[PDB]
RNA sequence: GGCACCUCGAUGUCGGCUCGUCGCAUCCUGGGGCUGUAGUCGGUCCCAAGGGUUGGGCUGUUCGCCCAUUAAAGCGGCACGCGAGCUGGGUUCAGAACGUCGUGAGACAGUUCGGUCCCUAUCCGUCGCGGGCGUUGGAAAUUUGAGAGGAGCUGUCCUUAG
RNA sequence: GAUAAACGCUGAAAGCAUCUAAGUGUGAAGCCCACCUCAAGAUGAGAUUUCCCAUUUCUUUAAGAAAGUAAGACCCCUGAG
């Protein structure tokens, strides 16, 4: 009968959550919110279409790095310049730059196109408690039995 | 034969004050405080102390002789003390403290000056003789070792700054 | 220290003890504080400084505006110097060339003259072909890359414009400092056409 | 210091022991006797 | 529709895998097709299902 | 070297020039252990690829020998990098000659002198330079720095001190 | 500033010993900075100062279409660093 209900864009409400990544593996708490953002997590899933919702992550500084990633895993990139090779490790990004080690794992987990790009806009990273998105009366996304 | 089984007493009348982490140890030689980890479960009689292990596992077994160690040593230092004698060998080499700081003449073209910070002095019996003074065992030993390691010793001829009574390997060299 | 002048040219100073050394001419008319920036509002610390008066016709309402607060006419030239100290200036403040001191050490920066379309050989310093011998092969850029990439990388050499560059030489002398004509002599040369803005700002390195 | 695949006492003074994950001999005898795996 | 009804499953305190296992035990036809519908269209539906599941895995 | 899998309705072959780029089994410089390390020089192993790593004589040469230097004058990969970028000395097209082989035409188990190197770049790539629109009112200036590129070498003398 | 090889310090497993397991330090022309230049098309399109100021008509609850303009910019012209 070709029924299969299909959302539309802007029709479907997007909320906003607050994940705590305190102490969560940086892989576990990632797979997790790309489901969140990709909307896999409600009935209304409709893959060429964006529902899925806001996640503001904070205490990114805390999140978890089992065995010895900290020090030994490695993100790489290349400018494009002969020998352009960049490295740093994922202790010093989470470190210094949170929301880039977070952001980067995220990025990952997500379809590589156009909607995937725009669903990634979505992701808000803080190092750190707190947030500037009050304004959205954001809700805590408990994970602790998701990961 | 255990160090984390044995008892530590504690001399003359310091005082040790406990907390979830970060133990003070206390007496006349000054105060101190480090953080255990909280496996080793520790008991307080009137002047003896035993530490306690829930398991015998490897990262148990290790873990209690530290933390007993640890503890001992934060004790001896508060109740009696370390030092580090180290004496400087050399046809023309002296030494010579003013205050926290300590000034070296072992041959170079320059003096070597060497500061101490507030839980360790320098005492300098004679200009060839060298002993730090402090409460604490790892920055007594590793300052000693800094002092030692501004010119180690030789093999040819003994010179140098060595540790008092240490074995030094010398070469009968042509 | 800072301040902003235009290349005036070079000459030559004798030195005490007799030594001839080569000096470029930096005219300063005295430079004026347009702005300050603090943390509080830009997020980092600098003066806005104002060089070289311009005609009213020539300039804007939002520009006369922005240098109404200096209580100035319109400044062609306007720079921002950082790691200085703040509270040591405020809007409307002026600069002069007495800021500075013969035997200064300064860095000078200046937008280097203008070339043109230039190839590889000028621009890059690179070696011409044999000119005979039966060479067919005089100013050209040499080999794009090897074959293997199927594409040339980056940063290969090839002609293109020239000049017109910023470029800072570091650890400049300052020789003398003319304050009734607003000059300042600098040993050596500098980047730059004359008549060309010119930064002066004491020695990094130093 | 002697780097090698094969690391063994040398005398009765040389002990074996592991720091940051490589076997090492160290012996207070003969420092011709140090050894690190590798 | 196995995605949507993932979704709604777990909305109702189940994973898909033991939800289709529970109708299956409760003698439940109802095909993914429909399910999907009723997760989107008639979520109190869906629960009564989901329920029925439930009581059937405990069996 | 073996194989014969892409190419014989053609994937141009040595050396050199121009331009480099990468690996590190490192030539120099930096750090270090052992030494049959007195010192000065060294040996050997470890770490290290940031930069640097000469000009001539002979030969088509690569190579190599030599001269004179140098802190050193590294080894390899990139269609033994680079001929729609250059050269064309070498690689026996046609000429000719020598030695040699052949009765011979001819030939090499070899030498010698001489011998046409085409192409207006469409696309990607590269180096420069503009136009459009965007950046959520329209404007004129000043800016932060995500990110990227460049630079990165080293000698000798004096002093400490004969 | 963080490191390599290397050297520790304190220290147990293993009453000893031990640079390591926890804890802690030294350490290279190398790594990240420091120095120079480019740089928000950094569509994540950032920030600051200053200027213009709310027009008319028609449709309309329209982030409407249209018309004079403001600040401003350009066309055109004389030129050059
Ligand atoms: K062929
Ligand atoms: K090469
Ligand atoms: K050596
Ligand atoms: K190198
Ligand atoms: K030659
Ligand atoms: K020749
Ligand atoms: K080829
Ligand atoms: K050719
Ligand atoms: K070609
Ligand atoms: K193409
Ligand atoms: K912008
Ligand atoms: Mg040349
Ligand atoms: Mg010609
Ligand atoms: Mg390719
Ligand atoms: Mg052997
Ligand atoms: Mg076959
Ligand atoms: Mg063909
Ligand atoms: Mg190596
Ligand atoms: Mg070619
Ligand atoms: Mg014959
Ligand atoms: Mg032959
Ligand atoms: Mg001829
Ligand atoms: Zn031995």
């Amino acid at each position: 009968m070709r029924t299969t209900y299909m959302a539309k864009a802007g029709e479907v409400e997007r909320k906003w959550y607050v994940v705590d990544a305190t102490d969560v593996p940086l892989g576990r708490l990632s797979a997790v919110v790309a489901s969140v953002l990709r909307g896999k997590n409600k009935p209304t899933f409709t893959p060429h279409v964006d529902t899925g919702d806001f996640v503001i992550v904070i205490n990114a500084d805390k999140v978890k790095l089992t065995g010895k990633k900290a020090t030994d895993k490695i993100y790489y990139r290349h400018s494009m310049y002969p020998g352009g090779l960049k490295s740093v490790t994922a202790g010093e990004l989470r470190d210094k730059n949170s929301r880039r080690l977070i952001e980067t794992s995220v990025k990952g987990m997500l379809p590589k196109n156009t909607l995937g790009r725009k669903q990634f806009t979505k992701l808000n990273v803080y190092g750190g408690a707190e947030h500037p998105h009050a304004a959205q009366q954001p809700e805590v996304l408990d994970i602790t039995n998701l990961i | 034969s255990r160090i984390g089984n044995k008892v530590v007493v504690l001399p003359a009348g310091v005082e040790i004050k406990q907390d979830g982490n970060n133990i003070t140890v206390k007496g006349p030689k000054g105060e101190l405080t480090r953080e255990f980890s909280s496996d080793i479960k520790m008991n307080i009689e009137g002047n003896e102390v035993t530490f306690i292990r829930p398991n015998d596992s490897k990262e148990m077994k290790t873990i209690h002789g530290t933390t007993r160690a640890n503890f001992n040593n934060m004790v001896v230092g508060v109740s009696e003390g370390f030092q580090k004698a180290l004496e400087l060998i050399g046809v023309g080499y002296r030494a010579q403290v003013q205050g926290n700081k300590l000034t070296l003449n072992v041959g170079y073209s320059h003096p070597v000056e060497m500061t101490a910070p507030e839980g360790v002095t320098f005492e300098v019996p004679a200009n060839t003789q060298v002993i730090v003074k402090g409460i604490n065992k790892e920055v007594v030993g590793e300052l000693a070792a800094n002092i030692r390691g501004v010119r180690p010793p030789e093999p040819y001829k003994g010179k140098g700054i060595r540790y008092v009574g240490e074995f030094v390997r010398r070469k009968e060299g042509k | 220290k800072g301040i902003l002048g235009k290349k005036v040219g070079m000459t030559q100073i004798f030195t005490e003890s007799g030594e001839l050394i080569p000096v470029t001419v930096v005219e300063a008319t005295p430079n004026v504080v347009l702005q300050v920036k603090t943390v509080e509002t830009d997020g980092y610390e600098a003066i806005q400084v104002g060089y070289q008066d311009k005609r009213e016709v020539l300039s804007n309402k939002p520009a006369k505006g922005h240098v109404a607060k200096a209580n100035t006419a319109p400044k062609r030239f306007i720079k921002e110097f950082k790691n200085v100290e703040l509270g040591e200036y405020e809007v409307g403040k002026e600069i002069k060339v007495d800021v500075f001191q013969a035997g200064d050490v300064v860095d000078v920066t200046g937008t280097t003259k203008g070339k043109g379309f230039q190839g590889a050989i000028k621009r890059h310093g690179q070696s011409r072909g044999p000119m005979s011998h039966g060479s067919r092969y005089h100013r050209r850029p040499g080999s794009m890359g090897p074959v293997a990439p199927n594409r040339v990388f980056k940063n290969k050499r090839l002609a293109g414009r020239m000049g017109g560059d910023r470029v800072t030489i570091q650890n400049l002398e300052v020789v003398k400092v003319d304050v009734e004509r607003n000059v300042i002599l600098i040993k050596g040369n500098i980047p730059g056409a004359k008549k060309s803005l010119i930064t002066i700002k004491s020695a990094v390195k130093a | 210091m002697k780097v090698r695949p094969s690391v063994k006492p040398m005398c009765e003074h040389c002990k074996v022991i592991r720091r940051k994950g490589r076997v090492m001999v160290i012996c207070p005898a003969n420092p011709k006797h140090k050894q690190r795996q590798g | 529709w196995i995605a949507r009804i993932n979704a709604a499953a777990r909305m109702n305190g189940l994973s898909y895998s033991k939800l289709m296992h529970g109708l299956k035990l409760a003698e439940i036809d109802i095909n993914r097709k429909m399910l999907a519908d009723l997760a989107v269209n008639d979520a109190a539906a869906f629960t009564a299902l989901a329920e029925q599941a439930k009581d059937a895995l405990s069996k």
